[PDB]
């Protein structure tokens, strides 16, 4: 019979971020076990409040044996082989759990299945709101969500969170506020309670002196509150919250939320005008107490490096002479933010505060924007930075960062990454598609030492001996980039497996040939180019004295494909697309193909030999732009 | 209008309270520490298979909240109420709210969050899983079960609840600084403590003797480990407080930076956790006592 | 048959009465001391103009009274409680009996005598005259007025009633041995404080560094002349109370010949009464904010 | 009319050390005042009770002593002419005085009748003198202890709580400080409650309603007569001592006497240490049978009434027991260790910084009082006895015993050394180098303990001033007077030959042979010694009705022998009548009185016979050489004064004849030497010229 099968597991309050994986889990374990217990059902619901984890299982068939049995067997597992990122020892016991189990309902239409785990066995009485509600017998498995609506709960996830984005919306329509919500911070909130009532408070004018960044900081991400705005988007004094109850005693309740908030807000303003009395010079000259890390030594003098590297930047990458001077500016004075209380207070807000703070003492705005980008991206996720000087100065701040902290030793593993190097290196990489420089990984070792040599040798002993293993790690962070857009591997290995190490050859190879993949001609070009690798990697000549020799050919092919390779490199540059460096390669298969079958390589005449392996290196080395082509498997 | 409660009348309320659950009404110790979770009737009384259940006031200075009296929530000391209950009751969460209610606040006027804070305290090596009990928006308590207090598998659990005895008086107080509080017939916070809190922030801060406070720690440490090789846990427990306190004295003085913090932290570690197993060892030396009483009070 | 009252309750019973009687509920002073007369609250409190009503109880640690858990009435530590009332009442004695009634002890089934005590701690300069009140023969409160706190003439007169904790829990509960104390909910004295009476009696006698006593001692004094220096009354007064501790041990280790003896006192009362002078000089200097509220109280 | 009037402060609980002294001080000032105020009255009985101080005057005269003053005038021949009438002088004596002449009396002076007009100058009335009387009194008192009050430093005995002032029934209003004096008492702190009282006489039974018992004598009368019925009814033989019904009295308001028993394992223990615990610390009433067998019973009272009395003895019981546990564990440990370790810890206790430990002192004892023996004359077993113990004597100081109760200090060094197989006189001898207790208290019944206290008080006191510890007039911080006071009373006791003018040589030279680690000042400080130890003799002959000359006489000996000294003040207390006597102490003083001027060498008193000029010089130079052929310090003082003093009529014919101051330097220098010579014989009993002749 296609019955319906009710099981809710009730506990004390677990942290909101996390809640509903576990149901989702917990779904997807009941939909596995009715799978390996052989079971038919129609559907599984969920639902999730801050104290328990329910599933439903309709349409379920009565047998596989009957179904109580099996359900007493599997449940109690399947309670118990729940994962979670923390788990807790219990009162007694080494029974380790998100937070420890209270009450268990398993009821199968009006039956109860008993299946017992600790002190709390299984029954089939629910209990209600924490505050307003009450416990609650259960009666059929299909009234769970009603019986449990009569207790002042919310069970349906879905519809709980679409209740309080209702009561948002009627917010928003009656004070003609812009409420902006944010989707973790609403996911968070609907797994907070169980009974919404969305509320708003207000606060002093006189704070709204101050930016926006602190007020939505102070807000969204420590009180978990909507900052308002207007149309115009201006931020008006007031925000909005949710309470776990109904609207009982809500204006005290707001008035308390209030009280907080402008606790919060004073101590922010006492920031700001403290941070507003020192000149720049003070905040640089301090900098120097600051060590960066132990082993490295302090910000200012890491400032310093960073400054030189910036001015190498807008050498190298071309910048004109403003934008040379204020990357110079900036990277003198970008850093010199991180000592504030206001940062102390507000840990997110590093950097972007400097920008206020600079702008604010009459500075360039360009150099703030820098100042605001040099932390982008924020995350794995996070935005890239609007300007070139931004980019430039995120770029060699985690440049010197990873040298130094591979210097000392500290290669993060895989599960612990203690100062985000990872993430650094994956921002630097995602920055460089973005914006497409042509960057050796390969030769920065002697850069960096070279002129630390030239300006600042105290920070010179094994320190490119250090940086030769991060051109890998930043290879693969690139890979990891690759087969999160599912690139084939074999690509991966030629693409990394490069000479030049290039990131913007890399990218460029890379969707070249994730392109020219599905056209038939395909196939025969990628066995010539093997085959040729696969011929010169033994060569015994001198990678300087290639000269091909026309009059030691034997046939015309000989001589026409050492014409064609001679005007391919008259055009092959260093500023061609990608795609006009494969299609032209590739266009001389036939050339190749018809030199192997004329053409054997293999001569018992040492000199022509010799001649003819040059013809094919030059080739060669051309490919090794594209990488490691062996490494791609055809088939 | 209904009175709000005095400080006086806070402590009296949940003492009283948590008695009529069985608690012990211990005093707090005397050492000078920043929680009360560190002392020995919650560090060293949760550890052993040994039943115990009390509740302390305890004085926590902590030196680098020293605000010299203007700031009205950072102090140098603050005072906490410490509940601790080994083992863990499942009723743990309606006893607080219980106390709640007999503090004069309706949990059907207010709203009252549960926001998960994994409670860490590197330095004497304590873990523990729990929330921050948010009052409208404000938080007033740790709730927190135990599971590694000086690296050591804890068994049974030891359910803690901390009240904020300074955010918690001045919330039920309805005043708008710390020292604008009603602690005792009528007398306020202020009166008594804002010399306190002027002078031990100088002393933290712009007075204390640098190499005296190095000899002292390092002397403690000596002694500490000395007094566990005998075997005496308590007295170098006493001065595994006092390198602690030590510890943030130089901290707050702007003398420790993140290298050294982390080797003082690593010794007071190793510190506690040989305390933690010379105890265990001595009270399994002893057949666990309250093990033996408190099974034959329940019967 | 009734039940004993424990511990718990007779603290408890006293806290109450003394909170109708106007006194605050202060906690036991964080540092390691040998009666409560040294905590602030009694001492530091009892000079100057500024009225005072507090009652807390106190651990008496004093060294050369442990027994390693043979003698069940002299102990390492032991609790007193101290009521201190600045100025002292004229009806202080009719309050001392409300409360000893209002321990279940009816005068008129026992014998009370106030017999003359010439109370004294010459290294404190804390002078004193009360009584010592026995019942049934033994001795459970020490009454006092005090005279001369800190070698300072003391202006209004201060009462202070000290309660030997265990004395009066063991006849209460009419026990020959502290260790069968019942401190709360059933919980045994002895099952508890057990290990540690036995563990700071080896301490005390046959474990402590006599070197290290001496040069914690002499740092001590030298860093509370500093802070006396710049004028920091309560860390002094915490260096102050450790000094004398160790001097204790000292005494209690056998270290201290009858002959500096007085030298030690002489440095430990020169502390107290400088700390008397900077005390008193920036409270006068802070206007007297007590005066004020006791203005604000009769009006 | 005769008035009563009542004055009560009542307090807070007072020491029973203080509380008759302080209502004995209360009578006196009350006196003083009613004499000075010139009051009379018929009695005043005193109540004390430990909460209050009361006074009761009865009959008291209405008034202050009023000034009737009696003027005299002129004569009655002057004030009245032949007619009788007045004369106008008689008139204006009478109106300058305020009078008329109807109030002139004749009164007769020496033959001659003189006018007399009595002015009636009245004086006061009771309620104005009893204000400022109550205010002096009140202000004046001293006590032991000391008193502070809010805002009201005073030095006192105790707070004052109520205070009661009636006359009769009338209330004299006054009010102290903020405490007003009214006519409400208050009764026992636990049985009673306050009352009001009509009249002053009504005062002591209105206590007796709230159960107080006012009446001093009549709350020791009713305790004694308690404690006889339980001796009576229980067969008990209870030994009582009186400081302790002192104590007792003046601590309770409502007796009730009881009695508790305990374990028989403490009669284990001394008796000694039973009946220190019960007597000086619980204050406990030991109990005796009739063979004075010492029960395990003990009685105390309580300030209540017979309800619940078995509650309280177990109370006192466990108080007891815990005492007697702890002195059965002192007791039993003591035993367990030897002699030596307790000798060899000595050397840890500084019996001083500047002289050092108390072995050191026990070595320099030991060789003082080995000396001592050698110089009384004492027998070989004796002196051997006396050597150990001063070997031994201090080592009961570092037992549990003596760490618990202090006074019991020798009585257990004797009490373990008789258990740990010593000498039985040993130890007798160690209990009783303290004696004696006080100024009078017990000296020791041997002469063991009796040299051995000596020779260590004799060593404190050298040493002490060796240091410059010199107590002064009110201050005495070692109690070195009492030891001195004892030093003095054991020699009488004994009658041994005690010479403090050579002792400095003979404690020096021994420690020079033995010992020189105690010898560099140590007789140049015993030569303010020499000075020392005059005054405490002195002290005590003034204690025993001495003339003060007669002390005075025999204490400027040269000699400074102790005995000798008691022996010659024996003598000349003894002959306050003989006839032959005031002529020679005549004679005596004018001679000394002359020689007194004498300028000559002392050394140097040959006399030379060639300067000579008349014949009684030779006679009394012959007298004076065969006296010298006898005289030595080898003969009683009554042989020396018999045989000096007899020859006065040579020293009268020599004085007549023979002009002592000539205008000739030698022959006025051998007259001097002929006279010192006499003088430094005389000197031996001392300076004559301290006495008074009538």
């Amino acid at each position: 019979m296609a019955k319906t099968y009710l099981l809710e597991i009730g506990l004390e309050e677990m942290p909101a971020h996390v809640v509903t994986p576990s149901v989702l889990q917990l779904k997807e374990r009941m939909i596995k076990f009715l799978k390996d217990a052989r079971l038919d059902f129609e559907d599984v619901k969920t639902f999730s409040t801050p104290r328990r984890l329910t599933v439903q299982v309709l349409g379920l068939a009565d047998k596989q044996k009957t179904a109580a049995e099996v359900l007493t067997g599997g449940i109690k597992d399947v309670i118990t082989k729940m994962n979670f990122p923390t788990m807790m020892k219990w009162s007694t016991y080494s029974f380790k759990y998100i937070r420890p189990i209270r009450w268990i309902v398993s009821l199968l239409d009006d039956e109860v299945v008993p299946v017992q785990i600790l002190d709390v066995a299984a029954g089939r009485v629910s209990r209600g709101h924490r505050f307003l509600g009450h416990d609650v017998e259960i009666a059929t498995a299909a009234d769970y969500e009603a019986d449990l609506a009569s207790v002042q709960v919310v069970a349906d996830a879905a519809k709980r969170k679409a209740t309080i984005r209702e009561q948002i919306a009627a917010l928003a329509n009656e004070r003609d506020w812009q409420i902006k919500v944010n989707e973790d911070l609403l996911e968070e909130v609907n797994n907070l309670v169980e009974y919404p009532t969305a509320f708003a408070g207000d606060f002093d004018t006189k704070y709204l002196t101050i930016p926006d960044e602190v007020l939505i900081t102070s807000m969204r991400d420590h009180q978990r509150f909507f900052y308002v705005t207007d149309a115009e988007d201006n931020l008006l004094p007031h925000f909005v919250s949710v309470r776990n109850g109904n609207t009982d005693h809500l204006e005290n309740v707001a008035l308390g939320n209030q009280k907080v908030l402008t606790a919060r807000l004073e101590d922010a303003a006492f920031f700001y005008h403290e941070d507003q009395q020192h000149s720049i010079q003070e905040y640089v000259e301090r900098l120097k107490k600051v060590s960066f890390h132990d082993k490295i030594g302090t910000m200012y003098e890491k400032m310093q490096r960073v400054m030189i590297i910036s001015d190498f930047l807008a050498d190298r990458f071309g910048l004109t002479e403003t934008e040379k001077n204020q990357l110079h500016r900036a990277a003198q004075i970008y850093k010199f933010d991180l000592v504030t209380g206001m940062v102390g207070e507000f840990p997110e807000l590093q950097g972007v505060m400097g920008d206020k703070y600079a702008v604010l003492k009459g500075e360039d705005p360009a150099v703030g924007q820098a100042i605001r980008e040099h932390y982008m991206p924020i995350s794995a996720d996070g935005d890239l930075p609007k300007s070139k000087v931004g980019a430039v100065l995120a770029i060699a701040d985690k440049v010197d960062s990873i040298t130094s902290f591979f210097a000392v030793g500290l290669t993060p593993s895989g599960s612990n990454d203690p100062f985000a190097l990872r993430r650094q290196a994956f921002g630097i990489v995602r920055i460089v598609r973005e914006q497409g420089w042509d960057f050796p990984i390969r030769q920065l070792e002697a850069d960096i030492q070279k002129e630390l040599v030239a300006h600042d040798a105290t920070y010179n002993l094994d320190f490119e001996k250090q940086t030769a293993p991060v051109a890998d790690f930043l290879t693969d962070r690139v890979k990891q980039w690759f087969n999160n857009r599912k690139i084939r591997y074999d690509i991966v290995d030629t693409v990394i497996k490069g000479s030049r190490q290039d990131i913007r050859e890399m990218f460029k190879a890379a969707d070249v040939l994730n392109a020219h993949q599905d056209d038939p001609q395909f196939k025969d070009t990628i066995e010539a180019f093997t085959r040729l690798l696969r011929i010169t990697a033994k060569a015994k000549l001198a990678a300087d004295d290639l000269t091909v020799d026309p009059s030691l050919f034997e046939n015309e092919a000989e001589q026409h494909l050492y014409d064609a390779v001679l005007e391919l490199q008259k055009q092959f540059t260093p500023a061609m697309s990608m795609e006009d460096r494969f299609k032209a390669l590739a266009a001389l298969r036939p050339l190749i193909v018809d030199y192997f079958e004329q053409t054997m390589v293999m001569s018992k005449d040492e000199k022509v030999r010799d001649n003819h392996l040059k013809q094919l290196l030059t080739i060669a080395q051309m490919i090794n732009v594209m990488g490691d082509l062996n490494q791609l498997i055809v088939k | 209008m209904s009175k709000k409660l005095s400080v006086q009348e806070i402590i009296l309320t949940l003492q009283k309270f948590w008695s009529d659950q069985g608690c012990m009404l211990m005093q707090s110790y005397d050492t000078e520490k920043g929680a009360g979770t560190m002392s020995p009737y919650t560090f060293l009384r949760a550890i052993g298979p040994e039943p115990w259940n009390a509740a302390y006031v305890e004085p926590s200075r902590r030196p680098a909240d020293g605000r010299y009296g203007e700031n009205p929530n950072r102090l140098y000391q603050h005072h906490q109420f410490q509940v601790v209950m080994k083992p863990s009751p499942e009723n743990v969460q309606d006893l607080y709210l219980q106390s709640l209610e007999k503090l004069g606040i309706n949990p059907l006027e207010h709203d009252i969050r549960f926001v998960e804070d994994n409670w860490e305290n590197p330095s004497m090596g304590c873990a523990g899983v729990g929330w921050e009990v948010w009052l409208d928006g404000m938080e007033i308590s740790q709730f927190t079960y135990f599971q590694q207090v000086g690296g050591l598998e804890v068994d049974p659990v030891t359910s803690e609840i901390t009240y904020g005895l300074e955010r918690l008086s001045s919330y039920i107080q309805d005043v708008n600084s710390v020292f604008d509080l009603e602690w005792g017939d009528g007398v306020k916070y202020g009166d008594i403590f804002l010399e306190p809190e002027f002078e031990n922030s100088k002393y933290a801060f712009e007075d204390s003797n640098e190499e005296l406070l190095l000899m002292l720690f390092d002397e403690y440490e000596k002694e500490a480990k000395r007094q566990i090789k005998n075997g005496l846990v308590h007295p170098a427990y006493d001065y595994c407080l006092k390198c602690s306190h030590t510890f943030n004295l130089m901290d707050a003085r702007g003398m420790v930076s993140v290298t050294e913090r982390a080797g003082y932290l690593d010794r007071i570690r190793n510190m506690a956790k040989s305390i933690a197993k010379e105890f265990v060892a001595q009270r399994e030396k002893r057949g666990f006592p309250l093990l033996k009483h408190a099974q034959e009070e329940t019967k």
